């Protein structure tokens, strides 16, 4: 609201979704922004409590990961190429989310791991191990 | 030029799942007291202006008859039932045998309201009272004594509350926060097929639960030509849904000037039936306009000539139902009505043109009232439909109607097509053919050339 | 995966109009631009236009911004991430130096600094732009001869003569013979008639147990030639 | 099963109910009848009324349901007293054969009026058939009630007294007659019979004697 | 063409060879984008370096990009037998569209001699029915670039009715070509044999048909 | 247009067979409906029966068991005949010109529309009496003048003694006069029978050349009586 011209760009994000298009302006903001016994009284209390459910899940992934407050955060744990042979440009200017998806969705499971041990689990330790001095 | 792999949270990657949606309303009670069954008022109000995103360059497959939409709405109708007629009052003390005499009137050239006595046991146990009412004559049948209710053997029977009313008001299926309803906006939509464009919405449009058979009214009007949707139109088995771009305005009645009567059979059970009937005595009907089901009837049997190359012979109705699923049965005003649609499906076409017809009349079917039903094929309690005082006068727009194909033998006989439900579910296939429920997965991971802050 | 297909060589006189066919798949049709590059032999390659199956701009450069006109079809959906695709070319005016290969070329990225960029190409349509008519050709049988007397192999093939229409399509045994076969590039005669010629080399004791049939067929002038070559040969390395 | 009677002013508008209410779509027809003479047909369709039909007279037509059939007629004159009939076709009853009970309309208020007495006396060749009787006409009254009195001299007769009871004729005034039947001898002994037609306040006599 | 490559290079195998590309401001290479093709003649082109530097999707690290203000570079390290063909460049931005320049033809040195071989074809009998007599006379599989053709009847030097073909390039690196002498049967039997001369920087091949057999 | 005449005996013995006519002179009889309504003393009128132009019956359910009715094609005339007549089928007797009439108050494909009659036409009335007592035949007498009033005014009349039926038709000069004329009602005697006679107020001036006679026609007695009044 009460914006315009010099907030107008604010609304038009760039980077975020660059990964081609197969997205909107809100694709994005469609599921992270749009939050009596009888039968629409248990169905919704299911599916408030499944709201919840799954956004914990994600929230948590990130959290044991380094990336708990972030949207985009960076990490150490190196590319192996055995998950992708492209380049930066064949896959952030050629490909949308949804198939880069489901190319690396056969080494997904593994890199989570990957994410959690190499990296914010050594990390807290490195860094409570260099600040005992 | 490295490359470290980099997290995204909010990534527009979704995967097709199934889901509990729930229903969303529009107006509440104090503006409109006991307004509704099918859409209660307590589920949550709509917002003021719904958010639809189109999504561009997307393509995917859509499909109305594996849509897990249609079951979930069809459960939700059938469960909706029964929370309602539980508590209201049973008719258990109403199949003593009953002594029925017909109407009234003039010598003509049969009769369809009938008139039934019978006793029943008071508020009080002991005592006795015999008491008089007009039971509509698809709701008896014989065993000295005439008939008794035709119900008792099959099973047990509720009487709805009046204070509810049978109003379809239009109720959205919304998903839950994390997943989101994809909807087909091709003008011309395949049954099962890629939709070239999508948008996503948090819920669906107004859909009004319209129970009806035969034909679908108060629909959803595609917007170019008319649409026919079948899982497989080779196939006799499956069958045919159609959508109208104009649709056609009915026109419906009960002319007789009915009356309430409350015959007292239990401890604050008061039962209401049927009592004397006022001024004229005449049947119920449904005007339909010629030039306009024969301009509809004009664009159906034009695309149904392009899905078949030899022109075929044109179809006629009704075989195999001997109740609920011949009729055009649909409420109005509280009755529920059971058309005779062969004025409509009685025609034949070739090189499109027309035969079979003959000005501007209103075309009349006539109406058959009842008043117990046991609604979805469902085995068990059934439903009586309390009178309703006064004439009856109703009207809506019919947008699609249900056929099916026949097949005579092997091969050589010619085809016709029989309107008859399938099924139940049909009715809502007909408002879910473009909306698909999937879930968002907003964890993304990709290479970049950026590695955190090193450990320090 | 991605595929493109134009259409077949044609042959038109000066003054007239063509138009190309360019039928893609394998990919979605509508993410990437379709590329016109046309190579003459007097100014070699050169680049006419694209136009954005999706939108549906065109870019024409200014030599062909008068005589071409780019349209595209709309996709059919294969999968949800590939589709089946149709762009047209059309060129008026046709002149002789206009002569040459024509290409039909899928861009590179959908999104960046070089998007249109000609990254799949298509087989080419060749199109001759001449006063004179189609004629069809002429085939005879070239008699085997001896490739190696210790080897004990064979060589023989047929012959296509005086025939205008540059595309020439030479198959053996309706395409079941691949193996061994080598055809030539046409030759330039005075009168303006082209002439090729194409062996396959076999072994020399192959002789009661394979037939050999030469399938020439010349599409501008719709004529198809099935000649048998005979194997009985005069050399005196092969006889021996 | 009877007549029913009614009541209105001279020259007001009067309005006729008519039995047995309609159940339905109702097509009444009211017919005018006088004992003796042809019915007339005032109102066929229950607002139409047939050429010759003054527009005094004017149904209710069942244009919205409740209404309830009345037969209304302006101008109330003598000419208008007769009895009327109410026929019933609703769409609930079925071939209504009877007719309505007849309304037996009367009028009242009326100027002054008196009559004319003309008594004779048998005639020559009645008492050659040895009989003899006298005949007092009255005609023009103002009112019904009328009490006829012979006297045979100055003495009352009462009997062989017949008087008429009166009825109305086509000037909208009544009529009516006495008889007295006598013999021969007696109508010769007396000196002279007078017949008193007393009517109302007023008392009118004729008398004839013998030859 | 106002976008000039060197008009021919050449390198040895296994050595590196390096092509220039560059033209007015018109096609400057300071604030245009440069591209590569290798253009074989008569297929379909490839590319190879879409930006100045960056290669095309399953190219060999061996082709490298470079442009300076003035001149841009492309050099193929690492020479192959399948490198030796012709290469454009296209000058460009995002919106405009090529700008394809005049072409360099890439020599392979330091290579493997391959001995030709000549195969001589007599008219047909069915040929000859119709007052026609055509030599065929076909060259594959050698190495070196050009080849040199000369025709003589009866050991004597011919002149008329000689139509040779340019020199193609074999699907297995090699090369081949086809040289044709249309006669009059009158001229073919009226002589005692025809021979098809062949001549190589290196050896002279000669094949002699007779028309008495 | 239509005028209508009923002609019938007028005595009928009791346990018989009444018979009635019906001349219509209006139009066809193929063309309209008919219908006949008799009139007893004391009751209300009584719808019997009704004929079709196609000529097909059906009664009053009351009397259905013992009327009959038929109409004529070549002589416009209505037929009415009644079975084991007694003295209740008393009655004044009018036939009339019916109007089939549809009231339609729904769909006409349903039925939902009932038929009404209404007659518009009707006859003067024919009397039947039904008894076994015989006819008495009446006995006129003049009336001389007063020898009356001042201004010339003279009334006269002629006296008609006791007759069986009131049925009584009583003209002057043969119906050439017609003014002043006054006939009065018929007076039931205590002897069973009726007696009425008839007044004329004429001129002094003309009474004494005005050979008036007075004719009096009786139909149950067959007797037609003319007689001349002079002072
Ligand atoms: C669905 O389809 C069905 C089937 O088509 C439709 O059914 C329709 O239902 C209605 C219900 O009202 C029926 O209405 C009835 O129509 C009759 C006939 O009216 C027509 O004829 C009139 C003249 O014809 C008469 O006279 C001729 C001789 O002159 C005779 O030969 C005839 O037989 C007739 O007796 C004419 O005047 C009418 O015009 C009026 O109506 C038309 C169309 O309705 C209008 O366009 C006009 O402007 C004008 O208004 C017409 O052409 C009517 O007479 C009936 O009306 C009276 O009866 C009602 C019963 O309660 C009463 O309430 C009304 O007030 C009305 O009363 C009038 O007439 C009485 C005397 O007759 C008076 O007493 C009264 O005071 C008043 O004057 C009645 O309306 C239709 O017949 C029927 N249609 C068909 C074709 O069957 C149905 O409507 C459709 N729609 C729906 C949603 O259901
Ligand atoms: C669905 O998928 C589609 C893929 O098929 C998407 O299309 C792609 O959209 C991307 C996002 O915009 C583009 O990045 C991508 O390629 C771009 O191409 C641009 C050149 O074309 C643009 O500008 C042209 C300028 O017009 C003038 O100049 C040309 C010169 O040739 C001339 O012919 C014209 O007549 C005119 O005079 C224009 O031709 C193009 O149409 C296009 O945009 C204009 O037109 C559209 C539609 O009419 C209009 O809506 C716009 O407002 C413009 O007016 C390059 O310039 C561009 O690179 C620049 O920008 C990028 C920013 O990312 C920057 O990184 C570069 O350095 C450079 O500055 C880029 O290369 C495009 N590809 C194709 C082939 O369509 C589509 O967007 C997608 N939809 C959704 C929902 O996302
Ligand atoms: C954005 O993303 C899209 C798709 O996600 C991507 O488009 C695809 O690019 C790839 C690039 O390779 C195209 O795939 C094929 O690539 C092979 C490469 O050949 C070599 O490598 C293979 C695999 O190692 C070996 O098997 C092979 O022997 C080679 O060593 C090409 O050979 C294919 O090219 C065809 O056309 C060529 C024209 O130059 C021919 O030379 C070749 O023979 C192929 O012929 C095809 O068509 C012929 C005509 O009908 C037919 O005769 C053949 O049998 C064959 O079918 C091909 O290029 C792929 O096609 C692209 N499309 C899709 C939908 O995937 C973009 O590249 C990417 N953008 C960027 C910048 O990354
Ligand atoms: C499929 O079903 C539809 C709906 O039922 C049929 O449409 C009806 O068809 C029937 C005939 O089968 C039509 O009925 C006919 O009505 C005519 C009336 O029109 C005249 O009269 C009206 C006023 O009442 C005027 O407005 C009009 O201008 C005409 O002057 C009758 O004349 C016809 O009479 C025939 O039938 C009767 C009764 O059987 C006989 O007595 C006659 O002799 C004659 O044979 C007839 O009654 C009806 O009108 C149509 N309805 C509609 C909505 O228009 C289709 O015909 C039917 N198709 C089939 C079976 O193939
Ligand atoms: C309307 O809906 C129809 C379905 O009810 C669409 O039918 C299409 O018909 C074609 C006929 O060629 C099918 O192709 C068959 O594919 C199967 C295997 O399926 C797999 O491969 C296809 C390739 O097209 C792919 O689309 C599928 O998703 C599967 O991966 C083969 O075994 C057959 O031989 C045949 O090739 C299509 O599968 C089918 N649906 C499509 C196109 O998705 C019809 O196209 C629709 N029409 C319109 C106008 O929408
Ligand atoms: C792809 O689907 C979209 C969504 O339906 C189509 O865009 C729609 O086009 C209609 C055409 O009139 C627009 O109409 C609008 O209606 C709204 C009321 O809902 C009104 O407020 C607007 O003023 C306008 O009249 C509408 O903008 C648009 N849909 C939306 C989001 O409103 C589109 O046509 C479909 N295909 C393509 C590519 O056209
Ligand atoms: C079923 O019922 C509906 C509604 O009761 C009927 O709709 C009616 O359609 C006619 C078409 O002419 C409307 O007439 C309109 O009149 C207005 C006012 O003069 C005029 O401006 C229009 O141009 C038009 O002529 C009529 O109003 C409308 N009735 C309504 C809205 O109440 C329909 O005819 C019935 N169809 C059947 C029996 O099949
Ligand atoms: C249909 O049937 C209903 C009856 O179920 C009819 O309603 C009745 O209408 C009459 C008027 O003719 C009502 O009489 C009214 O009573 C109220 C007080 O109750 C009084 O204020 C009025 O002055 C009048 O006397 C009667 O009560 C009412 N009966 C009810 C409502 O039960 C209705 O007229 C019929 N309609 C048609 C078109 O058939
Ligand atoms: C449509 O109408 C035709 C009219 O004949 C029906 O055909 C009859 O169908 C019955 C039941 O199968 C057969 O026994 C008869 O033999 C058929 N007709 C004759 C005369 O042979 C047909 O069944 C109807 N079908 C629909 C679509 O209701
Ligand atoms: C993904 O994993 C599944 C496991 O069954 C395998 O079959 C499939 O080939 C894999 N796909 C890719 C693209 O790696
Ligand atoms: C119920 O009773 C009716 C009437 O006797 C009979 O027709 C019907 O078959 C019975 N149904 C069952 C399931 O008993
Ligand atoms: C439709 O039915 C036919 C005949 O049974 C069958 O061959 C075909 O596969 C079916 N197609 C679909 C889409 O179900
Ligand atoms: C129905 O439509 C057809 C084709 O337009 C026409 O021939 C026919 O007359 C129409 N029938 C009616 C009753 O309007």
């Amino acid at each position: 609201a009460v914006g315009l011209g010099a907030f107008i760009l604010g609304f038009l994000g760039a980077a975020g979704s660059t990964m081609g298009a197969a997205s909107m302006a809100l694709t994005v903001q469609a599921r992270l922004l749009l939050s009596q016994l009888t039968v629409w009284g248990i169905k919704q209390l299911q599916a408030r409590v499944l709201a919840v459910e799954r956004y914990l899940r994600d929230q948590q992934l990130l959290g044991i990961w380094g990336c708990s407050g972030k949207i985009i955060c960076c990490t150490n744990v190196p590319w192996n190429d055995s998950w992708s042979n492209k380049t930066i440009n064949e896959i952030w200017d050629n490909m949308t989310w949804m198939q880069w998806e489901k190319e690396i969705d056969n080494y997904t499971q593994h890199i989570y791991t990957l994410l959690e041990v190499s990296q914010i689990q050594q990390e807290k330790n490195e860094q409570e191990l260099l600040e005992l001095d | 030029a490295k490359k470290w792999v980099t997290v995204y949270y909010g990534v527009p990657v979704w995967k097709e799942a199934t889901t509990t949606l729930f229903c969303a309303s529009d107006a509440k009670a104090y503006d409109t007291e006991v307004h509704n069954v099918w859409a209660t008022h307590a589920c949550v109000p709509t917002d003021p202006n719904p958010q639809e995103i189109v999504l561009g360059n997307v393509t995917e497959n859509f499909n109305m008859w594996k849509n897990n939409m249609v079951e979930q709405m069809h459960e939700d109708i059938i469960s909706l039932w029964d929370q309602s007629l539980k508590p209201c009052v049973k008719l258990t003390p109403l199949c003593v045998t009953l002594n029925c005499n017909n109407v009234n009137t003039n010598n003509t050239n049969t009769g369809e309201m009938k008139n039934c006595s019978f006793n029943v046991t008071t508020s009080i146990r002991d005592k006795i009272k015999k008491e008089y009412a007009l039971f509509y004559k698809l709701d008896v049948v014989p065993l000295i004594t005439n008939y008794r209710l035709i119900n008792c053997n099959t099973s047990v029977i509720t009487q709805a509350c009046p204070k509810v009313s049978f109003e379809p008001i239009p109720i959205h299926y919304c998903a839950p926060a994390g997943f989101a309803i994809l909807k087909c906006n091709s003008k011309t939509f395949n049954g099962s097929g890629p939709c070239t464009n999508v948008s996503t919405v948090q819920c669906t449009h107004g859909i009004r639960p319209v129970v009806s058979t035969q034909l679908l009214l108060n629909g959803s009007l595609a917007e170019e030509e008319i649409v026919i949707r079948s899982e497989n139109i080779t196939d006799n088995a499956k069958t045919i849904i159609v959508q109208l771009n104009e649709a056609v305005e009915i026109n419906c009645t009960r002319p007789n000037n009915n009356t309430r009567k409350s015959i007292h059979i239990g401890p604050g059970r008061a039962f209401y039936a049927t009592g004397d009937i006022i001024g004229n005595i005449r049947q119920a009907h449904c005007n339909i306009s010629k030039a306009r089901w024969n301009e509809t009837l004009g664009q159906i049997v034009a695309k149904l000539e392009e899905q078949f190359p030899n022109k075929t012979i044109i179809f006629n109705h009704s075989s195999g139902g001997d109740p609920e699923i011949v009729t055009h049965s649909f409420n109005c005003g509280g009755e529920f009505f059971y058309c005779n649609t062969t004025p409509l499906f009685n025609s034949t076409w070739n090189n499109t043109r027309t035969d079979d017809y003959p000005g501007e009349q209103n075309i009349t079917l006539q109406c058959r009232i009842k008043q117990i039903i046991n609604m979805w094929q469902g085995v068990g309690k059934a439903m009586y439909a309390p009178p309703i005082r006064g004439q009856i006068r109703c009207s809506s727009n019919i947008t699609g109607l249900l056929l099916t194909r026949d097949g005579g033998r092997d091969q050589n006989g010619t085809e016709t097509f029989r309107p008859g439900g399938g099924n139940m579910r049909d009715n809502w296939r007909s408002e879910l053919y473009k909306y698909k429920v999937v879930k968002i997965e907003p964890l993304g991971i990709a290479p970049t050339a950026c590695k955190r802050r090193v450990v320090q | 995966e991605g595929q493109l297909v134009q259409s077949g060589a044609e042959l038109k006189k000066p003054g007239a109009s063509v138009k190309i066919s360019c039928k893609t798949s394998g990919y979605r049709f509508n993410f990437y631009h379709i590329n016109w590059i046309r190579q003459t032999a007097g100014r070699g390659p050169e680049w006419m236009g694209w136009i954005s199956p999706y939108s549906g701009d065109k870019n024409l450069a200014p030599a062909f911004q008068d005589r071409v006109i780019m349209t595209t079809d709309t996709e059919v959906p294969v999968t949800s991430f590939t589709s089946t695709g149709a762009a047209y070319m059309e060129i008026r005016n046709l002149k002789f130096d206009d002569t040459g290969t024509y290409f039909c070329a899928k861009g590179l990225l959908r999104d960046g600094s070089s998007t249109w960029l000609p990254y799949l190409w298509g087989q080419g349509t060749l199109l001759t732009v001449s006063s004179a008519s189609t004629k069809g050709p002429s085939v005879f049988p070239l008699a085997p001869s001896s490739k190696s007397t210790s080897g004990g192999t064979a060589a023989l093939g047929c012959l296509v003569k005086d025939y205008f229409p540059e595309p020439v399509t030479v198959s053996w045994n309706s395409g079941a013979l691949t193996s061994g076969v080598h055809t030539f590039p046409a030759v330039l005669q005075s009168s303006g008639l082209y002439s090729l010629s194409s062996v396959v080399t076999v072994p020399s004791s192959s002789l009661g147990t394979q037939t050999y049939i030469c399938n020439v067929n010349h599409k501008p002038s719709n004529t198809k030639v099935d000649k048998r070559v005979e194997p009985k040969s005069c050399d005196k390395g092969l006889e021996v | 099963s009877y007549v029913s009677p009614l009541s209105v002013a001279l020259g007001e508008t009067a309005r006729i109910s008519c039995g047995r209410q309609a159940l339905g779509s109702r097509a009444v027809q009211w017919y005018q009848h006088k004992p003796g003479q042809a019915p007339i047909l005032l109102i066929y369709n229950n607002q139409d009324r047939p050429s010759g039909i003054p527009e005094r007279f004017s149904g209710t037509p069942d244009i919205n349901f409740g209404t309830t059939a009345t037969l209304t007629i302006s101008g109330v004159e003598v000419g208008d007293e007769a009895d009327y009939y109410c026929h019933m076709w609703d769409s609930r009853s079925g071939f209504s054969w009877s007719f309505g009970g007849a309304t037996r309309l009367t009028v009242l208020s009326q100027p002054k009026a008196a009559p004319s007495v003309t008594l004779f006396p048998p005639s020559s060749e009645e008492l050659q058939a040895n009989k003899a009787t006298l005949v007092c006409l009255i005609s023009d009254f103002y009112p019904g009630a009328v009490t006829v009195a012979w006297k045979a001299d100055s003495s009352p007769v009462k009997a062989g007294v017949e008087t008429t009871t009166p009825s109305k004729q086509s000037n909208n005034k009544y009529a009516a007659s006495s008889y007295l039947s006598l013999t021969p001898e007696q109508w010769k002994s007396h000196k002279s019979y007078s017949c008193q037609v007393t009517h109302e306040g007023s008392t009118v006599e004729k008398t004839v004697a013998p030859t | 063409s106002v976008l000039t490559q060197s008009a021919s290079v050449s390198g040895s195998l296994g050595q590196s060879v390096t092509i220039s590309c560059t033209g007015p401001n018109s096609v400057c290479c300071s604030h245009k984008s440069i591209s590569w093709y290798q253009w074989p003649p008569g297929r379909a082109p490839t590319l190879i370096i879409y930006e100045d530097n960056e290669r095309a999707p399953g190219i060999s690290p061996r082709f490298s990009g470079y442009k300076s203000y003035w001149s841009a570079y492309l050099t193929i390290s690492d020479l192959r037998p399948e490198d030796e063909t012709t290469y454009y460049c296209c000058s460009y931005t995002h919106n405009s569209g090529c700008v394809f320049g005049t072409g360099t033809k890439v020599s392979v040195l330091g290579q493997s001699k391959a001995n030709p071989s000549v195969t001589l074809f007599p008219p047909s009998s069915e040929e000859l029915q119709a007052n026609k007599a055509t030599l065929v006379c076909l060259i594959s599989d050698f190495y070196p670039g050009a080849v040199t053709v000369a025709w003589k009847a009866d050991s004597s030097p011919v002149k008329a009715g000689v139509e040779t073909t340019t020199p193609s390039k074999q699907s297995n690196n090699k090369y081949a070509a086809s040289s044709y002498l249309s006669l009059t049967p009158e001229q073919w039997k009226s002589h005692r044999s025809y021979s098809c001369q062949v001549t190589h920087e290196g050896s002279t091949v000669e094949k002699t048909v007779a028309p008495t057999e | 247009q239509v005028q209508l005449q009923e002609s019938g005996p007028g005595l009928v013995r009791p346990s018989e067979t009444l018979s009635v006519t019906c001349i219509v002179s209006g139009g066809s009889i193929s063309n309209y409906y008919w219908t006949w309504i008799r009139q007893s003393p004391g009751k209300g009128l009584e719808w019997i029966g009704y004929i079709s132009d196609r000529e097909t019956t059906t009664y009053n359910p009351s009397l259905n068991s013992r009327a009959v009715i038929s109409r004529d094609t070549s002589k416009n005339q209505l037929s009415l005949q009644l079975r084991s007549v007694t003295t209740a089928d008393t009655a004044i007797y009018f036939c009339a010109t019916a109007r089939r009439g549809q009231r339609i108050y729904g769909v006409v494909s349903f039925g939902e529309f009932f038929y009404y009659y209404y007659m518009d036409v009707w006859g003067k009335g024919t009397a039947v009496t039904v008894s076994s007592a015989s006819t008495k035949g009446p006995s006129v007498f003049p009336l001389a003048p007063s020898s009356s009033t001042s201004g010339g005014t003279a009334a006269l009349g002629c006296l008609v003694k006791d007759y069986f039926p009131e049925p009584v038709t009583v003209s002057w000069n043969s119906g050439a006069l017609t003014s002043g004329v006054h006939t009065f009602p018929a007076v039931l005697q205590s002897s069973g029978l009726y007696s009425l006679s008839s007044v004329v107020t004429v001129p002094s001036s003309s009474l004494g050349t005005q050979t008036y006679i007075c004719n009096v026609n009786h139909k149950p007695s067959n007797t037609k009586v003319d007689k001349k009044v002079e002072p």
